[PDB]
């Protein structure tokens, strides 16, 4: 119902930037919320009606255009590391009175760094099941690690003979810090895929870890040795064994 | 569709003397739609300092304001309040009763 | 005593040169106390005890949801001229309200006019729309699937509406409080011959209730009387009178704000 | 001020039932409402009181008392896709919402037999795997070292669920002394 762009964005200090979004269920009030650890949503602008808007909460640093009845872009004038945030456009038929619920976008998490150079991708790899577990109880857990990547713009998934997988899977829901106590320490995540051990032991079946990391994007400039930390996926696999 | 006349009510704020200050009001209410035009006049020609309320709105959807001007009343001058309205032909010019 | 707050909306198609496409105002007890309307599209004060006592966010945060109430007003008129297959100019009208009264009771209204007649009314005691006739009933539907605005208008009314007009009552209080005792004289004049009539005039009081009535040897009322409005005198005060005419013993009757007065025709 | 409160996190057993409460302090009240959202996902509108009651929709309901100026979201027999978030929002009497700050619901999956281990897995990673959901996993003490969360993953097919935690380091540390900084079943498997 609700269509916001971008879902990532990493940004530099004092770029300028346009979130934006757009719904087609004629609704009549829109809305642009910061969403950060530790508090509720806060409002940053509102537009009651097509042709209106108002500051929120937290308005400085942005603002925003209701463009008709269907579009309200957020803009960010110059980037501040202090707007790294998760952003959620909202709607609602109406505003004000009335019992109406909003409908949320699916989020934008825009990262500002002050240099792109502590940007880097994921490095994957994936550690074979024990075979004390595969004896001791049957099964056989693969554990995936995506270790050394900034900023945590990451989805990580398991692919089975191709096709994606779900069952038998647990992933952390947040990356850990690898240097806890910097401000911008690179992160590491895991995962977990248990399968039956005749399973694991059929040569055939071939298990790959997927992380899809969102970096750079083609408009930056990049001047360093190591490649340009682009927005990529990088995988690790493993076939069955023994 | 029921359109509805205003009535239109002319008399003095306090029991009227001649020569002695005084305000002159008209209350033009109940009528329906709202688009409406209020002048007093002195004589036949149109009083410029004027007060007015603005528009206002009755429970019963009607409308209605109030339009006053001060003045002293004599024997010989003639006050009135004239309004017109999608409901009137003409423009009604309703005369001051003296406070009869 | 009784005190009230509500709030009008009045929504005029295809507007003359002069004519707002939409405008609000709001009350406390006989007294406007804000306005807003498309050609300024700001909400503003309208009694000095209201600007005194609300910041200016209040004004800003309001000015927006009229603005949005604006626009809701154009649609919903739009879709009521089609209903009917109306062209031409239009009027549609909401009030919404509550009062207080003396013994602590409170009641709660919310209606809607198309052309200046009855349309929908809310009762919160049912959580039902009444409608006028078919038209209404098709809006009555729609607006009665929705649960939860229902139980929202019911809430509004009986808690929230009650909550303002108490805030409003303390802000005005010097005004919407006082008591201002009626000036009552009884005037005697021989009309057409042999017919005497008796006029029972006050003036200078506030606030406008006012009860007038016309007595014969202290027990019963007199027939046929004749009532004159409630008028404003533009200083603050109200005027009014009732009338009747003689053939034993003639009474004037008045109670203002809990006192009684009567004045005997010799 | 203006204030709503919320649990920051709660915690709850499989199959049983939770309250989520959400309090609030406002000038006036226009409706109490709450939303689920899961982690890396928008909110999405789960419920809505303005009067006095406890309104059912499956497995959740919705309770407000006025008077006492609070809410409580009821989940009714647990299941692991219910952890979540939950956001509680308040219309206060401009009709602005007030957000709490959020309730992240944790569920402990009912381990029907616990066979608590610590494995190593080669491409140097240690499993802490299939423990009770009682035991709980604590940080690591080395800048160095680090260790997860737990984790439940759900075998459908078997009708298995386990708990796990995974540690790892590149320092010259071995899985026995992994979870040391943890209070670890005594019963659990070290293979050799
Ligand atoms: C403080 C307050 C002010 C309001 N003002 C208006 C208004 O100006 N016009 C209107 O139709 N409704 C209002 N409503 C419904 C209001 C409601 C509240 C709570
Ligand atoms: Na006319």
């Amino acid at each position: 119902g609700v269509t916001q762009t971008p879902k990532f964005q990493v940004l530099k200090t004092g770029q300028s930037m346009t979130l934006q979004c757009a719904q087609d269920m004629n609704h009549n009030s829109m809305y642009w919320y910061r969403q950060d650890p530790g508090m509720g949503l806060r409002l940053i602008y509102y537009s009651a009606s097509e042709g209106t808007t108002d500051k929120g909460e937290v308005p400085n640093g942005y603002n925003v255009s209701r463009l008709n009845k269907r579009e309200f872009s957020l803009r960010l004038e110059s980037a501040a590391p202090s707007q790294t945030s998760v952003y959620f456009c909202a709607s609602s038929v109406w505003t004000g009175e009335g019992s109406g619920e909003l409908f949320f976008g699916e989020g934008s998490r825009l990262t500002v760094l002050e240099d792109l150079k502590n940007v880097f991708p994921p490095e994957v790899a994936v550690f074979e099941p024990s075979e004390a577990e595969i004896s001791h109880t049957q099964k056989a857990t693969l554990v995936c690690l995506a270790t050394g990547f900034y900023p945590d713009h990451v989805e990580l998934s398991w692919w089975v003979n191709g096709k994606e997988v779900h069952s038998g899977v647990c992933t952390d829901p947040q990356p850990l810090k690898e240097q806890p106590a910097l401000n911008d320490s690179r992160y590491a995540l895991s995962s977990r895929l248990r399968v039956s051990a005749t399973f694991w032991q059929n040569p055939r079946n071939h298990f790959r870890c997927q992380v899809q990391f969102y970096g750079l994007s083609e408009n930056d400039e990049w001047t360093q040795d190591r490649a340009k930390p682009v927005t990529q996926i990088v995988s690790a696999e493993a076939w069955g064994r023994a | 569709m029921i359109q509805r006349t205003p009535k239109i009510q002319v008399y003095s704020r306090h029991p009227a003397e001649n020569g002695k200050s005084n305000f002159l009001n008209c209350y033009v209410s109940g009528f329906h739609p709202s688009d409406i035009e209020v002048d007093l006049l002195k004589n036949g020609e149109r009083i410029e300092k004027v007060e007015h309320s603005d528009l206002s709105f009755s429970k019963d959807w009607s409308f209605y304001l109030l339009y006053y001007t001060e003045f002293t009343p004599t024997e010989k001058d003639e006050y009135a309040c004239r309004v017109n309205h999608v409901t009137l032909s003409q423009p009604k010019i309703v005369k001051w009763d003296r406070d009869m | 005593r009784t005190h009230s707050l509500r709030y009008f909306r009045l929504g005029v198609s295809d507007p003359i040169h002069g004519v707002p496409e939409f405008i609000s105002v709001g009350y406390v007890d006989s007294h406007p106390i804000t306005t807003y309307d498309s050609v300024t599209r700001q909400k503003e004060p309208r009694a000095p005890w209201m600007a005194e006592n609300l910041a200016p966010d209040h004004w800003e945060r309001y000015t927006q949801l009229l603005r949005g109430w604006q626009q809701m007003f154009k649609v919903e008129l739009k879709r009521l001229q089609r209903h009917y297959n109306h062209s031409g100019s239009h009027t549609y009208q909401r009030m919404i309200g509550c009062e207080l009264l003396e013994d602590g009771s409170t009641t709660g209204f919310l209606q809607y006019a198309y052309d200046g007649q009855d349309f929908l009314i809310f009762n919160k005691d049912t959580l039902s729309w009444l409608a006028v006739d078919n038209v209404a009933h098709t809006i009555k539907q729609a607006w009665e699937a929705n649960q939860h605005e229902l139980l929202y208008q019911k809430n509004w009314l009986e808690e929230e509406c009650i909550a303002w007009l108490k805030r409003f009552l303390e802000y005005g209080k010097d005004t919407l409080q006082r008591t201002e005792p009626p000036l009552v004289r009884v005037n005697r004049k021989e009309t057409f011959p042999g017919v005497t009539a008796l006029f029972c005039k006050a003036h200078g009081f506030y606030p406008p209730e006012i009860y007038m009535t016309w007595m014969k040897n202290g027990e019963e009322i007199v027939q046929e009387i004749d009532y004159g409005d409630i008028l404003p005198s533009g200083d603050g005060t109200y005027q009014a009178w009732a009338s009747i005419e003689l053939d034993n013993l003639y009474s004037c009757h008045v109670e203002h704000s809990g006192v009684h007065m009567v004045l005997q025709v010799p | 001020g203006q204030n709503i409160d919320q649990p920051t996190e709660m915690t709850a057993t499989e199959g049983a039932i939770v309250q989520i409460n959400c309090t609030y302090q406002t000038s006036g009240f226009n409706g109490l409402f709450w939303y689920q959202q899961h982690a890396g996902e928008a909110p999405t509108f789960l419920s809505y009181n303005v009067l006095d009651g406890l309104e059912e929709k499956g497995r959740f309901s919705s309770f407000l008392s006025r008077s006492k100026g609070y809410s409580y979201l009821l989940l009714k027999e647990l299941q692991m896709k219910d952890s979540a978030s939950y956001l509680c929002a308040v219309k206060d009497s401009n009709y602005q919402l007030i957000w709490g700050a959020g309730t992240k619901l944790i569920i402990k999956p009912d381990i029907q037999n616990p066979d608590p281990a610590v494995y190593q897995l080669r491409d140097s990673v240690c499993l802490f795997t299939d423990f009770d959901s009682q035991t709980n996993v604590s940080q690591s003490k080395d800048s160095d070292v680090y260790i997860t969360d737990k984790c439940v993953l759900d075998m459908r097919s078997m009708d298995f669920k386990s708990n796990s935690a995974v540690a790892w380091s590149n320092k010259s540390f071995a899985c026995a002394n992994a979870f040391n900084n943890s209070i670890i079943p005594e019963d659990t498997f070290f293979p050799s």
